[PDB]
Formats: C-alpha cells, structure tokens, sequence
C-alpha cells in the first residue's frame, strides 16, 4: 500500500509507460538465468568457451537458460531505448534526480552486458574486451596504465576473464539497488503522463489498473523473448562468437552487438582517437544535458509538432547509425556515418532547443 | 551414377538470366585471356552467373535428394 | 577477391518454424563425417553418447565408439594406454594440436566442426554451397599452390580440396551417394551437431504459441474488464453560477 | 502572415482538440505553481476541469467534437498577469540577494 | 593506514608476478617473400 | 596483412589502414605500428627483444 | 503522495458503471478502427518522413556500395 | 492433455522424421 | 621465485637452465625440449 497498491497513478499513461516494469522484469530474468549459468560456468580461459558449450549441450535445459540470458540482454536494451525515448518525448527528464540516476543505470547496464559478452571467450568476446577497455587509453598520461591495470597485464588474458566474471556477477545487483533509488525518487513526484500536464486532478490507483496492464505487458515481453529463444535463438547474435578467442587474429567483419552499433558508428566516424572516444562518451552523457537544453514552455512533445518531427528525425538517425555500424568502413557508408553522427549532436544540441524557442514564439510566450 | 545436381544445373543454365550471365562471362574470358599483362580476372562475371544459376538450383535440387 | 557470393536458400526439411531435423538424414550425415570429414576436422564437443536416441540406438553407438582407440590412463605403472572407445568418449581428433593440423594441410587449419553451422553466416546453406560449389578458377585468377577456387569461400581461395564427390562413401541404407546427396546429409548432421536442442526448442515453441494464444486474449479481456469502469465514466462540471 | 502560420500551428499543436487553453499546457515550475495558487476561484476551478476533461480524453485516446475545440481567436492568457507578477517579485528578491 | 590498504588492494589488480619478458628467436628462412608471419610474443602478435 | 589501400595492413575494428612499413595512413589510429628492438644474427635468424 | 492530499478539486461530478454492467469491447471495430485511422493520420506527417528519408538513404547507399565494387558501375 | 495434444501435432507435422518414427528400423530387442 | 630471496636473477636463470623442460608444439606440431627459464616451475620427478 502507499508504495504499490494505493499508489496514485495518472489515469492516462499509455503503453510507453510499461517499459519501466519491463526493465524490472528484464533485470530479474537476467539475474535468475545468469545465476543458473554461473552455477556451471568456469572463467579460466582454457575452460570458459567449453563450459558454455557444456551448459548448452549437457546441462538439462541449459540451452534454454543460456539463450534466454543472451536474448534477454537484447530485450533489455530494446526496453531501455524505448524507456529513454519515452522520457525524451514526454519531457520526463524534468524529474532531474530520477533522470540522472536513469543515465547512470544506462551506463551500468552497458558495462554489464559488455562484460557478460566477454565470458564465453569467443572471438567477439576477446576483441570486444580489447577494444572497449582500450577506450581508456585515450585518457592523457594515465590511459595506458589504467588499461593494463584493468586487464591485470599487458593484454587481455586470464586475469581479465576472471575479474570480468566477478564484475559481471556483482554489477546486476548494484544495478538493482540503483534502480530502487530510481524508483524512490520517482515516487516523490509520481509519474509524468502523455500530455505533460499535472495529473493530480485525475489520479487512479495503481492497482488494479496498471497492475493488470503491467501483467499484460509482461506477457508480451515473455512472448517476444520466447519467440526469439524458441524460434530464432541466434537471430540477434554474431556467428563469430561461436569461434573460440584467437589473440593473433581479429575477424575481418567484426562488429559490435546490435545494441551498441549506433555508438560504434559514431566513434568510427571520427578519424582521431581521442576525438572518437570523446564523441562516444558524449553520445551517452549528452543525456544528462537534455534537461538543461529544454527551452519549451510545455513539458511534453505531444503538443509540439516541430519538436516531434525533430524527435523522429533523431530516431531515424539512430536507426541510420545502427545500420552504418553494421557496414564496412567503405564508401559511401563512411560519409553517411559522419553525416548521421553530426546530425545526432546537431538535433540534440541545436535543432531541438531552437524548435522549442520557435514554438514558444508561435504561441506568444 | 548421376548426381541430380548436374542435371538440375544444366536445366537451370537454360534460363535467360543464366545464359545472359554466361555470355558476359565468356566475353570476359576472351578479353582477359587475349592479354599477357592484366590485373583483370573474371571473378565478377562468374559470381553473377553462379548467383543466377544457384538461385534456380536451390528451388529444385532437393526434390531429387532423399 | 573482395567480391562476395552469398549462398541461396535451400528448402531444408528443418527450415520451417515447427519443422524438426530429418533423423535419417542426420544418421547418414554422421557417416559422411565419420568416413570423410574426420580425417582432417575435429568435432570436439560431440561424443558418441550424443548420437543415442538421435540417429543410432545405444548398441549401435556403442559399436561405433568401439571402432576407434582412445588413450586412457595412467595405469598402475603410471603409463598411458590405448583402449576401445566408449559412449562417454568425444569424437577423436585427427590431430594432437592445431600446429600439426596446419602442417598436415599446407599451412591451412581445418576448423572444428561442432559449431561450424552456427559460426558461419549462411549456416548450412553456406556449407552446402561451399561443398558442392568448387569449380575451375575464372580466367585471370591464379591461386598459389595448395589453394582451390571456391566461389562461396571468402576471397574465393580455400585450402580445402573438394572433399566429396560421387561415391565418396557408401551409405548404410543404400541411398545413392551422389555428391549433392552427401552434402545435404552432412549439412543436416552439422546442424544437429551445432544445435542438438533444435527439435526440442521447436516443440516447446509450439506449446508456447498455444499457451500465449490462450493467455493473451484472456489477460487482455481482464484488462478491458477492469478498465471499462474508467472507459465509460462521464464527467460533469457544475460550478455555482 | 505570421498569424496565418500561428493559427495553423495552434491547430497542429492540437491541445485545442482536447478542449485545453494554451495556459492549461504550461510546464509547471515554481513560478507557475505560485501563479496558479493566486488565481481567483472560478479561473482555478475552470482550469482544473479543462485539464481533467483533457486527461480523460487522452486516456481514451479520443478528442472532442470539432465544434468544441478551443478556438485560436478565443484562447486568451488567464495566467499571464499572475505569472508576470510572480516573476517580477522573484527578480526583485534576487536583486536584493545580490547586494 | 588507509593509503597503504587501498594501494595494496589496487596493487592486487595489477599484473601478478607470473605475468611479468623473454626475447624471441625467429627463423627468417621459413618466411617466403611477400608473407606476413605472426607469432605470439609477450602476449601480443609479433609480425615478421 | 595485405588489406587496405596501401597493401600493408587494414584494421577491421574501425578502419585504420597501414602501409607495408606499418605506418598509419588512414583511419583513427594515431601512431605507426610499434617497431620492437631486434637483431639479426647468424644464419637466417632475428632475435626480437 | 497519497489520495486525500493530491490537490483541490471543486464542482466536478463523475458517473461510472460497474464493469459487470457493461461490455468490455463496446464498438470495438465500428468505432475502434475509425479512431485508429484518425490517430494514424494525425501523426504520419510527423513520424513517417524521417523513416522514408532513412529508407531512401539506405537503398541509395546500399546500391551505391554494390555499384562501386564492380567493373562497370 | 495439452502436452499430449501438442506433441501429437508436432509429431504429425514431422511425420517420419523423428527418431521415434524410424527407431524400429534399428531396434529389435 | 628464488630471485631476491636467495639467488640473484642471473643465478636463478642459470639454475633454471640446468633443467630441460618440454615446450611446444612447434611449427610441425611436435613437443620439444628446451633449457628451463625463470618462468618455469620446478620440474616434476614423475609424470603422474
Ligand atoms: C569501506 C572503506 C574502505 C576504505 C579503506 C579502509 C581502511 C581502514 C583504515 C585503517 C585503520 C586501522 C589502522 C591499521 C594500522 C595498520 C598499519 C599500516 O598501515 O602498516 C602499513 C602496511 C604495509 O607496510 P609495508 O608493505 O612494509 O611498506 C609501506 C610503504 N609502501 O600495511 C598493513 O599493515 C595493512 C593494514 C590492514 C588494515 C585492515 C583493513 C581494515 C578495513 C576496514 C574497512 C571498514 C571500515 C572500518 C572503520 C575504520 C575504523 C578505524
Ligand atoms: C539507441 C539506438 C537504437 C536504434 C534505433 C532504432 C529505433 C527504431 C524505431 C522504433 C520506434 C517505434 C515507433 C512507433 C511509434 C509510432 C507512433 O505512434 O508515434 C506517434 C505518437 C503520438 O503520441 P502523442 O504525441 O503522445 O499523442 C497521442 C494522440 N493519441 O508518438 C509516440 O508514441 C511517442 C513515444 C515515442 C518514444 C519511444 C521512441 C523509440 C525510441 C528510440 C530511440 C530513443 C532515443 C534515445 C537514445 C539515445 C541513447
Ligand atoms: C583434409 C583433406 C580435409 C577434409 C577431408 C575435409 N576438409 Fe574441410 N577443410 C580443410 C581445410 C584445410 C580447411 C581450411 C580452409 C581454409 O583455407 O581456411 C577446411 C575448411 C572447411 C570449412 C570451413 C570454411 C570456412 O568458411 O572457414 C568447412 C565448413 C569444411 N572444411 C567442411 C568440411 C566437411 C563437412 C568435410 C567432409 C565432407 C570436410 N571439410 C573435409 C580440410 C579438409
Ligand atoms: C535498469 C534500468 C531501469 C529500470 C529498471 C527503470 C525502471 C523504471 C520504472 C519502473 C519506472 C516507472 C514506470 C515507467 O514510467 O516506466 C521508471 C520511470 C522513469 N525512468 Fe527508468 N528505469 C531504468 C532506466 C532508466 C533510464 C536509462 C532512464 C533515462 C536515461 C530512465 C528514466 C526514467 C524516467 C524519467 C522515469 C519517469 C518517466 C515518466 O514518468 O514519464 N530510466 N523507470
Ligand atoms: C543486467 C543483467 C545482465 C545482463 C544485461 C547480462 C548480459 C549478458 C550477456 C550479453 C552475456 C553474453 C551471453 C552470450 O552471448 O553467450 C552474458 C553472459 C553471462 N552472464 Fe550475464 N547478464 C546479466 C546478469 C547476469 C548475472 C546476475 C549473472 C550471474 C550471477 C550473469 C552470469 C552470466 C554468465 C555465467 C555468463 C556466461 C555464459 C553465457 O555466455 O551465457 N549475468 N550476460
Ligand atoms: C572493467 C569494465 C570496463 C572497462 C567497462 C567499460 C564499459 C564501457 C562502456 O559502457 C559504459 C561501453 C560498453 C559503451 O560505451 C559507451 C559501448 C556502447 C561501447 C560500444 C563499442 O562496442 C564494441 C564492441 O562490443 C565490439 O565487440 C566485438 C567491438 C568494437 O569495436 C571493434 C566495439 C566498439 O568500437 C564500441 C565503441
Ligand atoms: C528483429 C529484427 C532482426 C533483423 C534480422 C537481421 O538481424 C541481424 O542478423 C545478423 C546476421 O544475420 C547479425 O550479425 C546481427 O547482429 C543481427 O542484428
Ligand atoms: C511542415 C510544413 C509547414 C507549412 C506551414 C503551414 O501553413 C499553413 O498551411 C495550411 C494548409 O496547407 C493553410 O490552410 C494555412 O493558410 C497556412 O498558413
Ligand atoms: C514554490 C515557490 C513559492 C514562491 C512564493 C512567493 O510568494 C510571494 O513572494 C513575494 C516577494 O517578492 C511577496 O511580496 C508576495 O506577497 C508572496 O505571495
């Protein structure tokens, strides 16, 4: 009660507000499947890949737990991006504390998924570990030292894998605690709603209205997840990780996990090391700047046509970046990627705030 | 013993798309072989031909296999 | 070259959403692996016991294991020794290590095939096209010694000479061993080897669809039931004039 | 005609289809919350009802019959005088704080 | 005390004693003209 | 090796092209590939380190 | 935030029916489809253009990439 | 009933392909 | 491990070299013997 059952909720929140509970479900499903995997996984580089195949081949139902964990990570990101998109479109980021904790949640889930991906020790695992940890080398003076410290050596090796298993194991739990704070902060104000207008004059109890909508949403999430696990378990994965890590050879068409492609396209768009790492970091941290770039007198984009167009341009641009990240660094992809990367920051830093101001003038305030 | 693959390939090579591809390939062969020095080869023409032919073969072959 | 030729889509009998693998085909495919592929390719994650109930009976798989000799021990004197294989043994590796493998294959390394189908874009369509796709190099192409032209292989120059051809082996069921038939069965077997859970996941998929086909409309009806109270509510504003 | 585009924008924005007035859609910061508190009872009760009606329509994913849409020519700022004063008072306090 | 304890823990994550640089001898005759040969050396590819 | 626009090397991760000298020619890499200490000895042997 | 302390509301009357007295899918199709059509039209000019642009860049780019790899583009 | 019915559908869709369907050819205990 | 405890690095190197340890595989995939080195562990008197 007054924490759940009698929690006052806007009477008009749509399906876009289901993603918060879906993220919670994703987290729990990842933790449960992950724990069962951890019961059979060994992190020694000589047995990591083998232990994963053993889970998939000889552990009763090991394959289903393994593919649920893998596709669960994808479902997690789909829900994350929807969740963030909802927040941007509806002006939810004005709940500053909740939004900033959200930004930290995003970075932590990204770090977590990255490390988990290294555990099977396939080719993508090894090179992913190499490239991502090396992002720290762009830091002046101490970068290289930080990398080798993280690695526990001069290269990704045994020490790296063992500590990544320990980090992967504990981070989800830290994520859960942080998510609880994310919620505590949200309960102080209650939810925003599609109109962006206070809904204090029309609240309804969380139960039964949203408890039942949440269950329905959860069923559709389970449906999406199981359709992937039971009918296309490898659809969202990379065939290259079915090949054990080979430190003397980087696959020629290597590419990141699909949910990282846009950021990868951005980093890859800049022919400068520090420049790319800074843009990659900024592509995510710009989220923390959105609240400061809000110029509109109205909270939600529902009543702002110009902002909506730009918002959808941004979504289409992230789709463009996601597509480019999946292509070779060759013409005309190099240029499309650089333009898309420029557009991304242009939309967020200039065009959207400008549109906000223009709409204000059109409404005479 | 006759592999149906041989049969199916012959029938498939009859299609216009394959005959056209085969002709561009034979043209390339002539052009390339007539030289002593050239960095050109006919891989492109061959792949175009194989693509047209194997697409057809894939639609029929398994009807002959157990 | 940098050009790519993607494999077409074959109508595998296990291609459909609810379509299982053809187990007689898996059985023949194993024979192909056993007589042909195994002399150069390992299959590290498959053991004889895995064949039981899939394509061979327990007794047949036991006899297959016994056809080979595997090192065991140490014995009481601290010696390694040879013994007939058994169900728990994994398929024998053709080479002690990848270096020996490369040395015995002009520098090229025959990859392990336990997952080849899942480790290659195209899956069995790719392996099938590769296996039945060798041809003479196009005019202008010259491959270094040891390499063969295969249009489906990246770069078109592969270090594996065509491994199958008409009558490369005799099947236990009389099936005409043409090259394409042999390719089709070994591909089916490779799919199973890379994904033994294949048939089970589709059977569960069927049950999952049936359950969701029931539960989704039911929960949706419950949602509409509860919400009807808000969906039809009417508001009136009556301020004192 | 800037006004041509304004009326076009007003209708494209569409809060009028929910029977809302422009001021009903303002993002409520502290200045705005104080201005609302200062509203005379009738204006306050009217704002409350237009918002309740809009939230109810939004919930049903419906809009009002076109004859009831707020009209561009009739939408006036009932909040402006209160909000302007609240903002002037706060600016005054800040000046004194700076001293 | 805090400075020592913290640095000891931070130090535990740095390369352990077993990870710390043997030279490597390579036979040039085994590498044909035009070929790039890779070796694992000090935990990284060494190209000759 | 033997990839990229300079016949040297091509890094597939983000598109750095190096020439046959290991020098960075295009892409985001900032430095030429590292040249270690080495000495040519008797026969056809090189000692690196 | 709890009911009883949310905000001040005066002179509003709400009328509701028990769920057991009403249909859960009133005019589901007869009024539902039309509303879905209205809502679709109301946003397509805002949502579709960017994705058509993506679709255009994608086909142009993919085709431009393919043409650039052959002998006679 | 659900499990048996579903399995029947599955086995029918895959008639003659499953081990249970060809098993008799190799057994005989 | 003996370095800096009871032997200098050069002495410990010499000690390691007193033994022949198996290494490889080499280019032909065969195991081979080589002089021991600092990173090698003390030789086992028996295989098992
Ligand atoms: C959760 C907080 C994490 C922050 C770190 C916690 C540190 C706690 C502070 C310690 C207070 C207790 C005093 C201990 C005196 C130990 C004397 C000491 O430091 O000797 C140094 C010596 C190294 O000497 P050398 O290798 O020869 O050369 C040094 C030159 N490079 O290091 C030691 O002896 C290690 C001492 C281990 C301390 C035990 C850890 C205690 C941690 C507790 C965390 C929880 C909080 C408890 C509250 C603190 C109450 C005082
Ligand atoms: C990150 C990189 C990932 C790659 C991006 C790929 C994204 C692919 C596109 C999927 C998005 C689905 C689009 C369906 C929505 C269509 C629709 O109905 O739009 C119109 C509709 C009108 O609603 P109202 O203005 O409230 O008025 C109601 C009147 N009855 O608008 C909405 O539903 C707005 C809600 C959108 C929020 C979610 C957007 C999807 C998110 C994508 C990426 C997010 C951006 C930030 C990522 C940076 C890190
Ligand atoms: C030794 C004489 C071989 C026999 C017998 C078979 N294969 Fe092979 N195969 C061999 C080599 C040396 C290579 C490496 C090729 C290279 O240049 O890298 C291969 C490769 C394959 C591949 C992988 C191709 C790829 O995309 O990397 C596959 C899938 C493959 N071989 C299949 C295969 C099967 C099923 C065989 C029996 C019918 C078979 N090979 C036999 C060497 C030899
Ligand atoms: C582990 C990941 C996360 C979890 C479990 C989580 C969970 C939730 C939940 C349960 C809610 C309330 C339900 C809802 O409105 O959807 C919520 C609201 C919210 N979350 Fe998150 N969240 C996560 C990540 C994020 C991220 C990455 C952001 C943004 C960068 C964010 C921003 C918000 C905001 C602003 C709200 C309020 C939205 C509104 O009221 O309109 N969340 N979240
Ligand atoms: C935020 C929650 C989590 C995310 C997003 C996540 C994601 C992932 C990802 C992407 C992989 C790689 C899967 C693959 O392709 O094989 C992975 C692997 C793994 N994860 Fe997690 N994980 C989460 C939680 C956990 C937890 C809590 C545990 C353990 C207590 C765990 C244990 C494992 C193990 C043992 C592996 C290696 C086996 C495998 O690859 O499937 N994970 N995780
Ligand atoms: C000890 C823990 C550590 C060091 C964790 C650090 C985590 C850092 C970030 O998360 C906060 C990071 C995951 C996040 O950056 C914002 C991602 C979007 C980065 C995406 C990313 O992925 C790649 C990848 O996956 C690959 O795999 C095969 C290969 C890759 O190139 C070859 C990349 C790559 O070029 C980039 C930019
Ligand atoms: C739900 C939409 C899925 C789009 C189908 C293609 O999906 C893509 O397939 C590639 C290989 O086939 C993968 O490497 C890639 O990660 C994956 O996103
Ligand atoms: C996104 C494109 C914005 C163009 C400005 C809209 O302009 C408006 O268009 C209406 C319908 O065409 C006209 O009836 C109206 O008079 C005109 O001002
Ligand atoms: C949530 C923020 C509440 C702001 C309350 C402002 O309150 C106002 O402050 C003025 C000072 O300039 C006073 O003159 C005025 O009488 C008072 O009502």
């Amino acid at each position: 009660n007054n924490a759940f059952i009698d929690l006052p909720a806007p009477s008009n929140i749509s399906s876009w507000w289901n993603f918060g509970s879906l993220l919670g479900i994703c987290l729990i499903l990842q933790i449960l499947t992950g724990l069962f995997l951890a019961m059979h996984y060994t992190s020694d580089t000589t047995t990591a890949f083998s232990s994963v195949t053993h889970i998939c081949r000889d552990v009763n139902y090991g394959w289903i737990i393994r593919y649920m964990h893998a596709n669960g990570a994808s479902m997690f990101f789909i829900c994350l991006y929807m969740h963030v998109g909802r927040g941007l479109y509806y002006g939810s980021y004005t709940f500053l504390e909740t939004w900033n904790i959200g930004v930290i949640l995003l970075l932590t889930v990204m770090a977590t998924a990255f490390m988990g991906y290294v555990l099977p020790w396939g080719q993508m695992s090894f090179w992913g570990a190499t490239v991502i940890t090396n992002l720290l080398s762009a830091i002046p003076y101490i970068g290289t030292n930080l990398v080798e410290w993280i690695w526990g050596g001069f290269s990704v090796d045994k020490a790296t894998l063992t500590r990544f298993f320990a980090f992967h194991f504990i981070l989800p739990f830290i994520i859960m605690a942080i998510a609880m704070v994310h919620l505590l902060f949200l309960h102080e104000t209650g939810s925003n709603n599609p109109t962006g207008i206070s809904s204090d004059v029309d609240k309804i109890p969380f139960h039964p209205y949203y408890t039942i909508k949440d269950i329905l949403g959860a069923l559709l999430l389970i449906l999406a997840l199981m359709l992937l696990v039971l009918f296309a378990p490898d659809l969202l994965g990379d065939p290259d990780n079915y090949t054990p890590a080979n430190p003397l050879n980087t696959p020629p068409h290597i590419k990141p996990e699909w949910y990282f492609l846009f950021a990868y396209a951005i980093l890859r768009s800049i022919p400068n090391k520090l420049g790319g790492v800074l843009a990659l970091a900024f592509s995510i941290l710009i989220l923390a700047l959105i609240p400061l770039l809000h110029t509109s007198k109205q909270r939600s984009m529902m009543f702002r046509p110009l902002s909506q167009c730009l918002f959808w341009a941004l979504v289409a641009d992230l789709l463009t970046l996601t597509w480019i990240g999946g292509q070779p660094v060759e013409h005309p992809y190099i240029t499309i990627g650089q333009l898309a990367s420029v557009l991304y920051f242009l939309l967020i830093l200039v065009l959207m705030p400008t549109a906000g101001t223009i709409e204000n003038k059109l409404l005479k305030w | 013993l006759v592999d149906p693959l041989t049969t199916v390939r012959e029938q498939c090579e009859q299609l216009e798309k394959c005959v056209k591809a085969r002709e561009r390939l034979e043209l390339c062969d002539e052009r390339v072989s007539s030289r002593s020095q050239t960095e050109e080869d006919c891989t492109e023409e061959l792949l175009d031909f194989l693509h047209a032919r194997d697409h057809c073969v894939a639609h029929k072959l398994f009807n002959s296999l157990k | 070259s940098d050009l790519e030729l993607h494999p077409p889509s074959y109508p595998w009998s296990h291609r459909g959403l609810l379509s299982s693998l053809d187990h007689t085909s898996i059985r023949r495919g194993f024979q192909v692996y056993k007589q042909v592929c195994s002399s150069c390719h390992s299959m590290d994650y498959v053991a004889y016991r895995h064949l039981v109930g899939v394509c061979y009976t327990e007794d047949e798989a036991k006899a297959l294991a016994e056809e080979v000799e595997v090192q065991d021990g140490p014995n009481e004197d601290g010696e390694m020794f040879m013994r007939p294989g058994k169900l728990s043994d994994y398929f024998p590796k053709p080479y002690p290590n990848p270096e020996a493998a490369r040395a015995a294959n002009n520098g090229a390394l025959p990859p392990d095939l336990s997952y080849i189908v899942r480790a290659r874009h195209g899956g069995e369509d790719y392996v099938f096209s590769l296996l039945t796709g060798y041809c003479e190099p196009p005019t202008g192409v010259s491959l270094r010694e040891g390499l063969y032209f295969n249009p489906y292989f990246p770069g078109q120059a592969i270090g594996m000479a065509p491994p199958i051809y008409n009558e490369v082996l005799e099947f236990d069921d009389g099936t005409p061993a043409t090259m394409s038939q042999v390719a089709k069965d070994v591909c089916t077997f490779l799919r199973w080897a890379a994904e033994p859970e294949h048939d089970h996941r589709k059977r569960m998929g069927l049950k999952m669809l049936l359950m969701m086909g029931l539960l989704l409309p039911l929960v949706y009806a419950m949602k509409r039931h509860k919400w009807s109270v808000l969906k039809s509510r009417k508001l009136a504003y009556r301020p004192p004039k | 005609w800037l006004e041509g585009i304004r009326k076009w924008y007003y209708n494209a924005a569409g809060f009028n289809k929910l029977g809302l007035m422009r001021d009903d859609t303002i993002h409520e910061n502290d200045d705005v919350k104080e201005a609302i508190r200062r509203l005379p009872e009738n204006l306050y009760d009217d704002r409350v009802f237009r918002i309740k009606r809009a939230l109810d329509l939004s919930m049903r994913q419906q809009i009002l019959p076109k004859e009831q849409w707020t009209k561009y020519e009739e939408d006036k700022s009932y909040l402006e005088p209160y909000l302007k004063e609240v903002i002037r008072e706060r600016k005054e306090r800040e000046e004194w704080a700076k001293k | 005390a805090a400075k020592n304890v913290v640095s000891q823990f931070v130090s535990s994550m740095s390369a352990s004693a077993d990870v710390l640089m043997s030279k490597i001898e390579i036979k040039l005759s085994d590498i044909p003209e035009g070929k790039n040969m890779a070796f694992k050396w000090r935990g990284k590819p060494l190209f000759v | 090796a033997n990839a990229g626009d300079f016949g040297g090397y091509y890094c597939p991760c983000h598109g750095s092209h190096y020439d046959a000298s290991g020098r960075i020619r295009k892409g985001p890499a900032p430095l030429n590939l590292e040249v270690p200490s080495y000495e040519f000895t008797s026969d056809d042997m090189v000692i690196v380190g | 935030r709890q009911f009883g302390h949310l905000t001040r509301v005066r002179h509003v009357i709400t009328y509701s029916l028990s769920p057991f007295e009403q249909r859960a899918f009133p005019h589901y199709f007869s009024k539902g489809i039309p509303n879905v059509l209205r809502r679709t039209r109301a946003c397509i000019l805002r949502v579709a253009p960017p994705f058509v642009a993506f679709y255009l860049v994608y086909t142009w780019g993919t085709q431009e990439f393919e043409k650039s790899k052959r002998k006679n583009p | 009933a659900f499990d048996q019915g579903a399995d029947a559908i599955y086995e029918h869709i895959n008639e003659g392909k499953l081990w249970k369907h060809i098993k008799h050819k190799y057994e005989n205990k």
